């Protein structure tokens, strides 16, 4: 619940 | 040595990679991280606890437990030992570098104990306060005209800022009750989180620099950005890749890919995109280039 990844 | 590296460019010369090889590279690296969470390799446990699930920026983006960079500076009865960041170890020994986020409001204060703790000299800022409509960094540093800003019982306030070409380096003074250090903050804008500069020239100009002040491992250098993944990553493998080209010990089997591998093994992520990855690549080809030169 508020992510990053990524890209 | 000078034979390793001009093989190492005439096969780079002799085999272009293509978008297609390195995104197909890149999988590879996304695909061993995924095979980490299904195998439980490596426990985010203490991330995971409700008392520290909001340090995180990033809810995926969970620090390994056995390489995290554990707190134990006190200086109030609500200060705890987890933060954002793992060491990765450097080319002759364990916690070269810290990567971790950028911090939050509620984080500040353990950035600047962790810092302290550590008697980091050198903080690496791969990222900008706002990004994409977002804030992606909260204010941990001072600037010249206000003073000493506050953190806990830590005053940061600024002596001088260098304004480079594409970076910033500030020479911060850190009075921690009694005592008083310098770090130098060297902050690189206009690269966000994820696209990738050009050339690659303003990145190994940054990172010449930061080694000019610190050429070796004595104390851990801080690298972060919003995640402490992508650009962190970036700034990580082509620093640790001119430590082996210096010192004259790029081995034989020599790889990129590996070096990424091996590093993603510590802190989550790193490197997070195919793009970063090529720029990695080309930095490093480009690193060999200029090595060649210092050997003629």
């Amino acid at each position: 619940d508020n992510e990053y990844t990524a890209r | 040595q000078r034979e390793i590296l001009q093989k190492f460019l005439d096969e780079a010369q002799s085999k272009k990679i293509t978008k297609e090889e390195f995104a197909n590279e890149f999988l590879k690296l996304k695909r061993q991280s995924t095979k980490y969470k299904a195998d439980k390799t490596y426990p985010t446990t203490v991330a995971e606890k409700p008392k520290n699930i909001k340090k995180n920026r990033y809810k995926d983006i969970l620090p390994y437990d056995y390489s995290r960079v554990e707190l134990s500076l006190i200086t109030s009865d609500e200060d705890s030992s987890y933060i954002n960041a793992n060491f990765i170890k450097g080319v002759y020994g364990p916690k070269a570098y810290i990567a971790t986020q950028g911090p939050l409001s509620t984080t500040l204060l353990d950035f600047w104990r962790m810092i302290w703790e550590y008697s980091v000299l050198i903080i690496v800022m791969a990222c900008m306060e706002y990004e994409m409509g977002k804030k992606k960094c909260e204010r941990y540093w001072a600037e010249p005209g206000e003073m000493q800003l506050e953190f806990g019982p830590f005053s940061v306030s600024c002596e001088a800022e260098k304004r480079k070409s594409d970076y910033i380096i500030r020479t911060l003074k850190v009075k921690f009750n009694s005592e008083t250090r310098t770090i130098y903050q060297f902050h690189y804008k206009n690269w966000p989180a994820h696209d990738v500069p050009s050339s690659i020239d303003p990145i190994l100009e940054l990172i010449w620099d930061v080694r000019c002040y610190q050429e070796d491992d004595s104390v851990p250098i801080c690298i972060h950005s919003s995640a402490g993944c992508g650009r962190t990553g970036v700034i990580c493998a082509i620093d640790y890749t001119w430590m082996l080209l210096k010192d004259g010990i790029i081995p034989e089997n020599f790889s990129v890919f590996s070096l990424i591998r091996e590093m993603r093994t510590q802190r989550p992520s790193l490197v997070q995109t195919q793009e970063q990855y090529e720029l990695v690549y080309n930095a490093v080809l480009e690193l060999f280039k200029r090595q060649m030169d210092v050997i003629r």
